[PDB]
RNA sequence: GAAAUUGUUGAAAGGGAAGGGCAUUUGAUCAGA
RNA sequence: GGAAUACUGCCAGCUGGGACUGAGGACUGCGACGUAAGUCAAGGAUGCUGGCAUAAUGGUUAUAUGCCGCCCGUCUUGAAACACGGACCAAGGAGUCUAACGUCUAUGCGAGUGUUUGGGUGUAAAACCCAUACGCGUAAUGAAAGUGAACGUAGGUUGGGG
RNA sequence: AAAUAUGUAAGAAGUCCUUGUUACUUAAUUGAACGUGGACAUUUGAAUGAAGAGCUUUUAGUGGGCCAUUUUUGGUAAGCAGAACUGGCGAUGCGGGAUGAACCGAACGUAGAGUUAAGGUGCCGGAAUACACGCUCAUCAGACACCACAAAAGGUGUUAGUUCAUCUAGACAGCCGGACGGUGGCCAUGGAAGUCGGAAUCCGCUAAGGAGUGUGUAACAACUCACCGGCCGAAUGAACUAGCCCUGAAAAUGGAUGGCGCUCAAGCGUGUUACCUAUACUCUACCGUCAGGGUUGAUAUGAUGCCCUGACGAGUAGGCAGG
RNA sequence: GAGAACAGAAAUCUCCAGUAGAACAAAAGGGUAAAAGCCCCCUUGAUUUUGAUUUUCAGUGUGAAUACAAACCAUGAAAGU
RNA sequence: GCAGUCAAGCGUUCAUAGCGACAUUGCUUUUUGAUUCUUCGAUGUCGGCUCUUCCUAUCAUACCGAAGCAGAAUUCGGUAA
RNA sequence: GGUUGCGGCCAUAUCUACCAGAAAGCACCGUUUCCCGUCCGAUCAACUGUAGUUAAGCUGGUAAGAGCCUGACCGAGUAGUGUAGUGGGUGACCAUACGCGAAACUCAGGUGCUGCAAUCU
C-alpha cells in the first residue's frame, strides 16, 4: 500500500496529436515533431503543440490583426505565423508587405496578402525557410471572444447573457432582472 | 418515519478532495468599496499623470 | 520491562543568564536499556522538582555495575506501587548477588503476588543489609542458618525422546 | 569526542555531548487509518509507504513533526556505518525524479555536483555531517524502500512507543541496529 | 425554534473585558489608518455602530478603504472548499494596527543594514532565520556542584 | 433437427446434498519438436 | 596494581552450507588487474555432462486427497437470510426515433454562411447545376419614442509564450 | 484561565532615495493615491515537501446512511434517540479476533523468493509440552481488547504487605489456684444484692480483682469472665491493605475458554528468546496504465511505429476509453 | 445611614456614603455615569437619489444592519452627531 | 418480580429464632414499558382442549440443619425438579 | 524639583486614617451694575485680585493599612489537556508513554510614569 500524494495514472491533460485525421495536417505534425525534437526551438515547440489544437483554440486572425503586428516596433519585416486560418478584412484600407506562413487562407486573405505584394506560405514552406523559426511572429486570435464564452459562468451578479433562443420585451427580462419587478439579478 | 437532522460528517474529506484553495491574489485590486470621492479624484489624478507622461517623450 | 541495568542518570536543569551552574541531580534508575534510563530519570524528577526534559539536560548516563557481582547478599528493598485500588508501600528482601538481579527479582515477584506492572511501582530504595540479624523476612532468614543443607527430591528429567523405554525414577 | 569525554572525567566535569544533528525516520505503520494530520506529515517527510525511511536534519521545526507522527515511526540517530550501507545498497536518486540507482557517481557528480558532490560518499558525507546543502542532497536522495527486519523487530507489539517496549518513537542509538536488520 | 442572530453567542466575545468598561481612550481614534495596513479586528462591545461580525473577532485583514469614522477592510472567509473576499466596513474602535508584520519590518531593516556592512566589510550573508538548532557539546563541571542524589518519595495521605 | 427432459450402452464416483478454487496423485485422452 | 573477559558497536576482515532468479541479446559505459598486451566476477548465464525422443514432460478431462468455497439477482446502513423473483429449456424481451436546443469535437467556407421551397438536368427518389429570396451572423441598448459604438499608434499599468 | 483547534505575516506586486498628476485633502507641495527616474539577485530574506502550477467548460451518480475511539445531549437504559472531530463500513477483498459490514493488521495486476504485521506456537493447526520467577486447587476453576457480563458484602483458604502492640523482669494458647472487703455504693423498682435500668466509675487489702464480662434467682444464692498468680518455655497478638481462589452466583432443547483437553498448566501476573505466516514490506520476472524521453539519415512495409527510463495497479453508484 | 410639625414602615424637605447593587418599551444577553440613565430646550436624519458592503447565503431573494457618495435639513458656541 | 449487604428497631429481656426501618448492591425477563433491528409479493392474530419436554426462585413427597423445636402442629433453611 | 493649562497610558494613579507644604501657581475667598441663570448669585453668569486664608480642595509623606501592580523552581510540572497501546479495572475510573501546561495559594518587591507649553526662592 502507498499513500498516493496525486491521482495515480492521471493523463497530463494535454493534446499530444491533433484530433483531426487530416492526412495533410498529420504530415505537418511529422515535420514539426522532427523540428521541435531535434532543434531546441522554442518555437517549434510551440508551433507543434498549435498545430494540435482544436477550431476554438484556433480562432481565425485576420490580415488587420497582422497588419496591427506589424505595426508593433521592430516587427515590419518578421514573418507572421499563425497555426490556423487567415481571414479577410475589409476594415482595413493599407496593408503591408509581408510573408505570412498559415494552415489556411481565406481567398480574400490570399488576395490582400498579395495585392500588397507579400507571399502566403505553408507551414512547411516556413519550416524550410527558418528552421528555427528565425524572424518570426506568431499570432493568435482572440479566444475568449466566442458566442459560447459569454455564456459561461452564468449566475447572480455575474453579468453572463443567459442561454436563451428568443431575444426582446418578455424574454427574461421582468422579474430578477430589474427592481420594479421582485429585485434585480 | 424520522431522518437524519444534519451532520458535518464528510464535508471537510469533499471539501479537501480538491482543496480549500486561497483567493489568487492579484496585483491591482478592485477599487469597488473604495470611498467614491477618492476614486472621482483618482480618475483626474491618472488623466492628469498620463497626459504629463505622454508629454515628457521629446 | 526487561533484564536490567542500573544505570547513573545525571541531568541539570538548562542554565539561563540568570541561573548558571544548575544543580545537577542524580538518580539511580533501573533500566534495560539506556532510552528508558533517561526516560524515568525524566519521569522522576518531574515527581520531584519543577523541570522536564525540554527544560532540562541529560548531563551524564553510565551504568553502574555490581561492585561485587559473585557475592551473594541480602536486599532490602523498599518500594512504592498502585494497586487496583490505592497506593502503598512496601519492603521486601531478596536474596541475590547483584542489585540488577535483585530489581529483577522484585520486579517478577510483584507482578507474581500483586499483579503490580512496570508502569505501576516505584523503586524507593535499594539497600545491602551488611549485618545477618538485621534480615526481617523469614522467607531469607531460612537461608542463613549455618551448614544449610537441602535435598531437591522429586528430581523430572526432561526427555529429548518422545517415548521412553524404561518407566523413568525420579530419584535424586 | 572519546578524549573529551575522558579529559572531563578527569577533570571531575561531565561532557554533554553536542545534541544530534541527524535523524533516520522510518515508517513503521501501514497507509490505513492515519489522522489527517500525521499523515500530512508523513507525506512532506516522504513515508508514504511502510518501511520507508528518510533523513531528517534535527531542527525544533522537524522535532515537533517528528512529535506528532511518533505512532506511526521508528526514528533515531544514524551511525556512519547505517547511513554507508543504506546509501550503497538502497540509494536512489531523484533524476525527472525517474528513481535512478546511484550505481555510478558519474549520476551523483552530474546531479549534485553543483553543491560539490561529486560521488556517493561524497553525499554520505553531506548526509551524516549536516552540511550547507543536506537539503538538496537529502531530497535528491529517493526515500529508502527497506525491507521488514530480517530478525524480527525484537517485541511482540510494535505499536506502542519503543520506551514501553514497542517499536515507535525515539529509539536513539538502536535505530542503527533496526535500518541494518531492514536493510 | 432556533435562533441565529446578527449577535448571536456573543455574550463573552463582545464584553468590556473586566474594570475596563466606559469610554474608549483617545489613542484608538488618533490611530491612522492607510490602505494596505494590515489591522487585527477585535469588537468593541460599547461601540455598537461600524460592529464586524462575530465571525471576524480574531481575523487580520487588510485595509482597502478609508472613510470619515470607518475603514474597509478585506477578509478571506472560508465558506465551502474556498475562499471569498470578504468587505467589511469597521469603524476604527473595532480594529487596531496589527503586529503581525513588525518584526517582520524590523527583520527587513537589519537585513538591509547587514546586507550594507557585509558588502563592505567582506563576503558573508547569513541572511535567512533558522529553527532553533541542537545544542551544542559543553563541559559542566561539578566545583560547588557535586551531584545530589534523588530517590521516590513513598506513598502519603497527607489529608 | 438445438436445449430442457428421457431410454440404452460405455466410463467413473457416491457414510445426512451436489456443484466450485488452488495444488498434486491416479486413470483416460491429446497437441507440439 | 596489571591483565582478562562479558556487553555494545565498527571492519571498503576471511570463509562454508542452502534456496529462488538468469530478465537482456553485436559493440558502445564505469571500473578492476596488468608495466604493456590483454584479462576479468566490471551496463542481467555460461561451460561441461547424462538419460529420454515419447505420452516421458506437459495440456485436457474424470476422480482422489489437503485446505478453502453459503444462492444468484434486487431494495437496503446492513442479505446466505426465517426479505422478494427464480422448477427447467428454447425463441422473443427493455434509453429508441423525432422537433428544438447546451457543451465539446471533426469538416467546409469565412464577414460571411446555408445548392436540395423551387428551377435546370439526369444513366431518374441518386449524382450534377442554379436565380431571387429567406434564416442565422456582421450592433447594441431602451418599456418605448428613439439613439447608436477611435482623445489616443483602438489607450495606460502589471504579468505574459514566442 | 489552559491543552487542542484558529486569523495574519515570514519580501522584487519588497525595501530605500528623489520628484510629477489631481477637481481629493491640508493653514500650507500638507498629506492620500497613482506614477517617472535611481540603488539592492550567491541565503530574494524560516522548515519540510511539491508524478508541477494555474484556468475553463460540461455532464453522471448521490442528496435513506451506518459503525469505532474521543467530546457530548435526552433517556434508568438500549444493538435507543440526537450532535462535534477524525477514521472506517457502505463501495473492500486479504491475514488475525473460531464465527461476525465497521475491531486489530494490512488495503488487492499475474508469479517466484525472502521478511514480517496483527495474531499465535500441547493436539485439532503452521509454529518451543521453550526458558525464568512467583500465584492459584475451585463438589459452578481459569484461560486474552471490541466481545458476547456480574456487584455490594464476606472467608485462620493461601500469598505478600502496613501499622500498632506483648515478650526470658517469662509473652499467646492450654491446664490449675485466687477473683476479695467498705458494699444490700446512689437513685429508683412491687422486688434488683456487679449483671431489667439512669448516674457515679471511689477507696483498702492489694500479686489481683470491674461498684462488674456473662450464665442464673422473683430477690438471693451459686457458677463464670475481666484482673493476678502456679506449670511450660520463644516467640506472639490485634487492626488493616490487596493478589489468586471460594461464598455471594437462580431459567427454561443438550453444548460450548472455538473443540479436545489442560492443574510446578496447555490457568493467572511478568520477563527473555526462538519459531509460524497476509493479496503488506524488499528484490526479480511478466501484463497493463501513466509519465518523461530517444529514433524519418537510407534497403526501413507496423513514426497511431520501433525503442529507452521511472513510477503505479482495491472499488459499488457513475464517467470515459480500447476492443 | 443621619436628621425636620402634623408625618408613623410608605408623603415632602436636608446632608452623607453609594462602580451602578438603578434606568434605558418589551424576552434574554451585551453596552452605557460630566451617559446610552433623569430633567429641560430646539426639532423631524423616521427625508431625497441610486450604488457598495455584512449576516442568513447558492455567496440568490427577503428581513435587518454597516460605511460612504451626491442633496436638503436638524441641533450645538463648536468640533461634531 | 425475585434475592442480597448493613443493622436503628420489633421480637416481655434479646439486632440477626423469625423479622427488620434509613440506605445500598444485584439478579431475572413468566409484568408492563422503552426502541423500531427482522417480517406488510402475508411467520394465521385471545382463550381453552390435547400432548411432550425443559427450568427451579420447592407446594407436596425423601433425607436433613435451625427455632421464641416439650409433644402435636408449624416456621426458617440445605441437598434436591 | 514645585505649580498651572492641555494631555498619553488609565489604581504602582484607587480607598481609609493621620501629618506636612517654602516660593509661585492653583484654590477657597470678596461683590451683584452689567450678560446670564436660579425657589435660593449655593451652582451657573458677570465684576474685583481688592478685604482674608492655607482651614479645605490640591500636592507630598506616613501605615507589619485595604485595594491594585510586578515577579518567583511558592504552590506545581500539580489540575487540566493533544497523541498511543489487543495497558489495568466488572465497572466507576485509573496508571504509563511522547508533548503542552494552568488557577487558587505562598513569598518577595512596589504604590504612578511620562509628553507639550508656561511659570516659580
Ligand atoms: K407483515
Ligand atoms: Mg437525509
Ligand atoms: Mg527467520
Ligand atoms: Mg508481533
Ligand atoms: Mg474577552
Ligand atoms: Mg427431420
Ligand atoms: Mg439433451
Ligand atoms: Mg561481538
Ligand atoms: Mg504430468
Ligand atoms: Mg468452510
Ligand atoms: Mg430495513
Ligand atoms: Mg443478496
Ligand atoms: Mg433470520
Ligand atoms: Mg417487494
Ligand atoms: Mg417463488
Ligand atoms: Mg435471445
Ligand atoms: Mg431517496
Ligand atoms: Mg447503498
Ligand atoms: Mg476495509
Ligand atoms: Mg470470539
Ligand atoms: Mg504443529
Ligand atoms: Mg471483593
Ligand atoms: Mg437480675
Ligand atoms: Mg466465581
Ligand atoms: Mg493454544
Ligand atoms: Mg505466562
Ligand atoms: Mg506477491
Ligand atoms: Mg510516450
Ligand atoms: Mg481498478
Ligand atoms: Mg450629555
Ligand atoms: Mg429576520
Ligand atoms: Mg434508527
Ligand atoms: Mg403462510
Ligand atoms: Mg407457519
Ligand atoms: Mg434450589
Ligand atoms: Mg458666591
Ligand atoms: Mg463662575
Ligand atoms: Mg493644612
Ligand atoms: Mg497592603
Ligand atoms: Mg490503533
Amino acid at each position: 500500500g502507498i499513500d498516493h500524494t496525486s491521482k495515480q495514472h492521471k493523463r497530463s491533460g494535454h493534446r499530444t496529436a491533433p484530433k483531426s485525421d487530416n492526412v495533410y495536417l498529420k504530415l505537418l505534425v511529422k515535420l514539426y515533431t522532427f523540428l521541435a525534437r531535434r532543434t531546441d526551438a522554442p518555437f517549434n515547440k510551440v508551433v507543434l503543440k498549435a498545430l494540435f489544437l482544436s477550431k476554438i483554440n484556433r480562432p481565425p486572425v485576420s490580415v488587420s490583426r497582422i497588419a496591427r503586428a506589424l505595426k508593433q516596433e521592430g516587427a515590419a519585416n518578421k514573418t507572421v505565423v499563425v497555426v490556423g486560418t487567415v481571414t479577410d478584412d475589409a476594415r482595413i484600407f493599407e496593408f503591408p508587405k509581408t510573408t505570412v506562413a498559415a494552415l489556411r487562407f481565406t481567398a480574400g486573405a490570399r488576395a490582400k496578402i498579395v495585392k500588397a505584394g507579400g507571399e502566403c506560405i505553408t507551414l512547411d514552406q516556413l519550416a524550410v525557410r527558418a528552421p528555427k523559426g528565425q524572424n518570426t511572429l506568431i499570432l493568435r486570435g482572440p479566444r475568449n471572444s466566442r458566442e459560447a464564452v459569454r455564456h459561461f459562468g452564468m449566475g447572480p451578479h455575474k453579468g453572463k447573457a443567459p442561454r436563451i433562443l428568443s431575444t426582446g420585451r418578455k424574454f427574461e427580462r421582468a422579474r430578477g432582472r430589474r427592481r420594479s419587478k421582485g429585485f434585480k439579478v | 418515519a424520522k431522518s437524519k437532522n444534519h451532520t458535518a460528517h464528510n464535508q471537510t474529506r469533499k471539501a479537501h478532495r480538491n482543496g480549500i484553495k486561497k483567493p489568487k491574489t492579484y496585483k491591482y485590486p478592485s477599487l469597488k468599496g473604495v470611498d467614491p470621492k477618492f476614486r472621482r479624484n483618482h480618475k483626474h489624478a491618472l488623466h492628469g499623470t498620463a497626459k504629463a507622461l505622454a508629454a515628457a517623450k521629446k | 520491562m526487561a533484564h536490567f541495568k542500573e544505570y547513573q542518570v545525571i541531568g541539570r536543569r538548562l542554565p539561563t543568564e540568570s541561573v548558571p551552574e544548575p544543580k545537577l541531580f542524580r538518580m539511580r534508575i533501573f533500566a534495560s536499556n539506556e532510552v528508558i534510563a533517561k526516560s524515568r530519570y525524566w519521569y522522576f524528577l518531574q515527581k520531584l522538582h519543577k523541570v522536564k526534559k525540554a527544560s532540562g539536560e541529560i548531563v551524564s548516563i553510565n551504568q553502574i555495575n555490581e561492585a561485587h557481582p559473585t557475592k551473594v547478599k541480602n536486599f532490602g528493598v523498599w518500594v512504592r506501587y498502585d494497586s487496583r485500588s490505592g497506593t502503598h508501600n512496601m519492603y521486601k528482601e531478596i536474596r541475590d548477588v547483584s542489585r540488577v538481579a535483585a530489581v529483577e527479582t522484585l520486579y517478577q515477584d510483584m507482578a507474581a503476588r500483586h499483579r503490580a506492572r512496570f508502569r505501576s511501582i516505584h523503586i524507593l530504595k535499594v539497600a545491602e543489609i551488611e549485618k545477618t540479624a538485621d534480615v526481617k523476612r523469614q522467607y531469607v532468614k531460612q537461608f542463613l542458618t549455618k551448614d544449610l543443607k537441602f535435598p531437591l527430591p522429586h528430581r523430572v528429567q526432561k526427555s529429548t525422546k518422545t517415548f521412553s523405554y524404561k518407566r523413568p525414577s525420579t530419584f535424586y | 569526542i572519546i578524549q573529551a569525554k575522558r579529559d572531563a572525567k578527569a577533570a571531575g566535569s561531565y561532557y554533554v555531548e553536542a545534541q544530534h544533528k541527524l535523524v533516520f525516520v522510518v515508517r513503521i505503520k501501514g497507509i490505513n487509518k492515519i489522522p489527517p494530520k500525521p499523515r500530512k506529515v508523513l507525506q512532506l517527510l516522504r513515508l508514504t509507504r511502510i518501511n520507508s525511511g528518510t533523513f531528517v536534519k534535527v531542527t525544533k521545526a522537524t522535532l515537533e513533526l517528528l512529535k506528532l507522527i511518533e505512532p506511526y515511526v521508528a526514528y533515531g540517530y544514524p551511525s556512519y556505518s547505517t547511513i554507508r550501507q543504506l546509501v550503497y545498497k538502497r540509494g536512489f536518486g531523484k533524476i525527472n525524479k525517474q528513481r535512478v540507482p546511484l550505481s555510478d557517481n558519474a549520476i551523483i557528480e552530474a546531479n549534485l555536483g553543483k553543491y560539490g558532490i561529486l560521488s556517493i560518499d561524497d553525499l554520505i558525507h553531506e548526509i551524516i555531517t549536516v552540511g550547507p546543502h543536506f537539503k538538496q542532497a537529502n531530497n535528491f536522495l529517493w526515500p529508502f524502500k527497506l525491507s521488514n527486519p530480517s530478525g524480527g523487530w525484537g517485541v511482540p507489539r510494535k505499536f506502542k512507543h519503543f520506551i514501553q517496549g514497542g517499536s515507535f518513537g525515539n529509539r536513539e542509538e538502536f535505530i542503527n541496529k533496526l535500518v541494518k536488520s531492514m536493510n | 425554534g432556533k435562533s441565529h442572530g446578527y449577535r448571536s453567542r456573543t455574550r463573552y466575545m463582545f464584553q468590556r473585558d473586566f474594570r475596563k468598561h466606559g469610554a474608549v481612550h483617545l489613542s484608538t481614534y488618533l490611530k491612522v489608518y492607510k490602505v494596505g495596513d494590515i489591522v487585527d479586528i477585535k469588537a468593541n462591545g460599547s461601540i455598537q455602530k461600524g460592529m464586524p461580525h462575530k465571525f471576524y473577532q480574531g481575523k487580520t485583514g487588510v485595509v482597502y478603504n478609508v472613510t470619515k469614522s470607518s475603514v474597509g477592510v478585506i477578509i478571506n472567509k472560508m465558506v465551502g472548499n474556498r475562499y471569498l473576499e470578504k468587505r467589511l466596513n469597521l469603524r476604527v474602535e473595532h480594529i487596531k494596527h496589527s503586529k503581525c508584520r513588525q518584526e517582520f519590518l524590523e527583520r527587513v531593516k537589519a537585513n538591509a543594514a547587514k546586507r550594507a556592512e557585509a558588502k563592505a566589510q567582506g563576503v558573508a550573508v547569513q541572511l535567512k532565520r533558522q529553527p532553533a538548532q541542537p545544542r551544542e557539546s559543553r563541559i559542566v563541571s561539578t566545583e560547588g556542584n557535586v551531584p545530589q542524589t534523588l530517590a521516590p518519595v513513598p506513598y502519603e495521605t497527607f489529608i
